RNA sequence: CGCCACUUCAUGGAAAUAAAUCACUCACGAAUGUCUU
């Protein structure tokens, strides 16, 4: 009931915190404005932290293992201390006293704290130089961008990888392979049902001795320093807990600096004017790797300048 | 051997736009059904999908689901794909982490169903279904109702402080109709169920477009929860057999996963497909 | 959900009548982000927690936020004025006294489906007639 | 229906006045998503909220979708001048005036079946206007 | 060395944006071209 979430005995974690948080109470108060600067208030709030932040994870855990039984083989990285923040952005507040003012990123079914696919993708296509859109208000930061971001992705993909040398059109036609399963353009390529990158969602995996969620504060201090501070009490994954990424890559082809399918490169291999110079092939493991590294560099989630959300290998 | 019904179990959140504007919160929305407004997939959808699994098998394929689009060769397909209606919902409680929550009307659907399309092991499922929902009318009497199966699942507050379980020792339920439907099941009241199941109370999940890591774009999309059970009909329509038998041991393989719907590079749409077990 | 031309009419009187929209057709442009955050905390956190955050006087935003919770009064008053006899029966079509705090009448009233349909109903249309304005 | 020559000819004189073609008989990429995009807007949502959403100035858009909504109004006023004015007659023959916005003519002038009629049809004839023209 | 606490609890920005808007096939085929008084 109290740790040890499972299956059995729990209270779905997005439901206490979305739901459940705010229930109506004999004798809480936080309609007026005495009733949410109260001690009562701040009392029924922090009991109803303190519920959230009792769970722990098993490493056994029966989610876990559907999860992993369903989606294959995880990447298990584990956090370190600012914390680790997702969904930040969605709205739970009210103004009283002892309440989660930010928002979290819970599964509906499961309640697992969990990062969605989306989020893993956006932040590793982040790193790759066309990931910004060519606009008119972007124009000016374009050339910069990925100029910065394609020597990163050069010298990551040579370290990952047997590849020598990269070249920016093959840059680009790996991650748009990659990320938009297309040609840079909006060209298709006939790929089969394998050759096909997903990025499934991050789950919390094991909280080894521990809860898995702890409460922060950011207490931002106004332009006016003769003024009183803010303090905005949040919910963070805690430090120390293992989050198990899952992807489906498969393998790249890359033939004249052009993406080719699986069928296509062994017809390619087959002729006679095949150069071997032409041809580089990076691997799902080498893509795996690939990922690993720009999760270690910079982290998911949100406040990741301030620090939240910097992993470290399990 | 003509007719088959397939239940389909969701292992991630699944969206399948509708396509249609909203002005509201939510800017993308599911698919809903067109008499009974609950979550489903159209069997254009489903269809698309399946075809999209077995596209290497060139002739299972053209045997079954037809000629590609604009091939020299119009060929008709022979397999009859139906659509796919809601026939279970998880739904957040206090007791566990989540309940497989069903309507008695979506019981008495999936009865005529069975009934009128003659399913292959129909016969036992609609006796013992049929029993269940009387006796669950009997116990109702009129009223709402949201019924447990589970002595230990007696007060959980599925969702909603005002839906409470109450476990009605007189009724059973069958082992089968248990895999069938879902472990932790609730037996909801329309009204409950139709609360839980719309709009408002769905599960949205909030997505924005960085430029240079700022924000351009924010939406919310709406999806089906994860470990939804739905329920869709297969028609044998004189297919070849050895082409049949191929689709349904690939289709009903436990290493088998199948995407539908939208947002695939994301992991969404991605089901496990199960034949109706005998009872 | 499709919102009726009625109930822009409702709105569009509502958000003249609290003091969202000037008499020159314009209104403060904090109010759009308002109302659209008042959408999301409706669908995210629950009606009541939405309710009591935007009802809040005692503000450090920008703007008066509460005059859009007003707004919403005076919208679900117009559209209960307007329910027919057979929808009295089933609806509540009693109106919302002026000075009564909105959240503590949705918490005597209870939780119901009928309050919640209706305030989203009236967020979503005091988004469409604040789009028919312009932002100062 | 049958494609309507005189309501083509409308809209290819509504699309030169609103300045969405430029001088070579070229417009922006964007445009054809927006026509086409705002007939299934007005089946989905309802008539008034598309008026809405595609005559809002001020938004977040790669081009003026406001011009659409003006093309549109231009459209229906030649249509209202070629109306026969005859008696056991249901068209109304006014005019929307040039200073009124089409959300506000159609949330004063309702019972509006025939200003729905008008504007499927206006849109159906900027649709099939818009493809003797190129796309930048 | 003794004695002793008060104060502060969210604001601002983004709220959808582009691509595809039907495509291919069939557009009549066969009989009767006068018959019986």
């Amino acid at each position: 009931m109290p740790k040890n979430y499972t299956l059995q005995n729990a209270s779905n974690l997005g439901w206490l915190f979305y739901k459940d948080y705010y229930r109506q109470e004999p004798n809480v108060d936080f309609i007026s404005t005495q009733g949410k600067e109260s001690d009562t208030t701040a009392d029924f709030f922090r009991k109803t932290n303190q519920r959230i932040t009792a769970y722990q994870l098993n490493s056994e855990s029966p989610l876990v293992a559907a999860f992993n039984n369903h989606f294959g083989t995880p990447l298990q990285l584990k956090t370190i201390y600012p914390g680790l923040i997702t969904g930040s952005g969605l709205p739970h507040q009210t103004g009283s006293k002892g309440e989660f003012k930010l928002g979290f990123q819970f599964d509906y079914t499961t309640g697992l704290p969990y990062i969605p696919g989306s989020s893993i993708k956006g932040t590793l296509r982040s790193m790759f130089p066309f990931s910004l859109k060519d606009k008119g208000s972007t124009k000016r930061i374009l050339p910069e961008y990925r100029k910065e971001r394609m020597e990163y992705i050069r010298d990551l993909i040579i370290e990952v990888t047997n590849i020598n040398e990269i070249s920016d059109t093959e840059i680009q036609a790996l991650e748009y392979a990659i990320f938009t399963n297309s040609t840079p353009s909006g060209k298709t390529i006939e790929f089969s049902l394998e050759e096909k990158d997903v990025f499934y969602d991050a789950f919390v995996a094991d909280s080894k001795d521990g809860v898995m969620l702890s409460d922060d504060y950011i207490t931002p201090h106004g332009e006016n320093p003769l003024k009183d501070p803010k303090p905005i009490l949040f919910l963070k994954i805690r430090p120390d807990v293992t989050i198990n990424f899952y992807f489906k890559l498969c393998t790249t082809h890359l033939y004249k600096e052009k993406v080719c399918s699986s069928k296509q490169i062994e017809e390619i291999k087959k002729q006679n004017d095949f150069s071997s110079s032409d041809y580089k092939m990076i691997t799902a493991h080498q893509k795996r790797n690939l990922f690993e590294k720009i999760l270690l560099c910079i982290g998911i989630g949100a406040k990741t300048n301030i620090g939240y959300g910097q992993l470290k290998k399990l | 051997m003509t007719t088959r019904m397939y239940v389909i179990n969701t292992l991630s959140n699944m969206h399948v736009g509708s396509g249609e504007v909203n002005y509201g919160v939510i800017a993308n929305l599911i698919q809903r059904d067109s008499v009974t407004n609950l979550p489903n997939i159209n069997s254009s959808g489903l269809k698309g999908a399946i075809r999209e699994y077995f596209k290497e098998n060139e002739d299972l394929v053209r045997e079954l689901f037809g000629s590609a689009p604009r091939d020299e060769k119009t060929l008709p397909g022979k397999v009859r794909f139906f659509e796919a209606n809601l026939l279970s919902m998880p739904v957040r409680s206090d007791k566990v982490p989540f309940l497989m929550a069903i309507s008695d009307e979506v019981l008495q659907e999936l009865i005529t169903k069975m009934k009128f399309f003659n399913c292959e092991e129909a016969t036992q499922y609609i006796s013992h279904l049929s029993t269940l929902l009387d006796n669950i009318k009997t116990q109702a009497q009129g009223t709402d109702f949201a019924y447990v199966f589970d002595p230990l699942l007696q007060g959980a507050i599925i969702e909603e402080v005002s839906i409470r379980a109450t476990c009605p020792s007189h009724i059973p339920l069958q082992p089968s109709l248990k895999k069938l439907l879902g472990d932790r099941l609730v037996i909801l009241s329309h009204k409950y169920f139709s609360i839980l199941s719309d709009d408002n109370h769905l599960p949205v999940l909030s997505r924005n477009n960085l430029e240079n890591g700022q924000s351009a774009n924010l939406w919310y999309e709406q999806v089906l929860p994860r470990y939804s059970r739905l329920y869709f009909m297969l028609m044998d329509g004189n297919a070849q057999s050895e082409y049949l038998k191929k689709f349904r041991d690939t289709l009903c393989t436990p290493s088998t996963i199948i995407q539908i719907g939208a947002n695939a590079s994301i992991g969404y749409g991605y089901c496990q497909i199960s034949e109706l077990s005998p009872f | 959900m499709k919102i009726s031309k009625k109930q822009i009419e409702y709105a569009i009187e509502a958000l003249r009548a609290n003091n969202i929209i000037t008499n020159d057709n314009q209104y403060p442009k904090v109010f759009k982000g308002y109302i659209s955050s008042f959408g999301a905390a409706v669908i995210q956190s629950g009606l009541i927690p939405a309710i009591i955050f935007f009802e809040n006087e005692d503000n450090d935003a920008n703007a008066d936020r509460h005059k859009i919770i007003g707004v919403l009064k005076d919208i679900i008053n117009a559209m209960r004025q307007q329910y027919t006899v057979t929808d009295a029966t089933i609806l509540v079509s009693s109106q919302i006294p002026a000075n009564y705090s909105m959240a503590q009448y949705i918490i005597e009233h209870g939780n119901t489906d009928q309050l919640l349909k209706e305030i989203t109903e009236a967020a979503v249309a005091m988004k469409l007639a604040l789009r028919m304005y312009k932002s100062e």
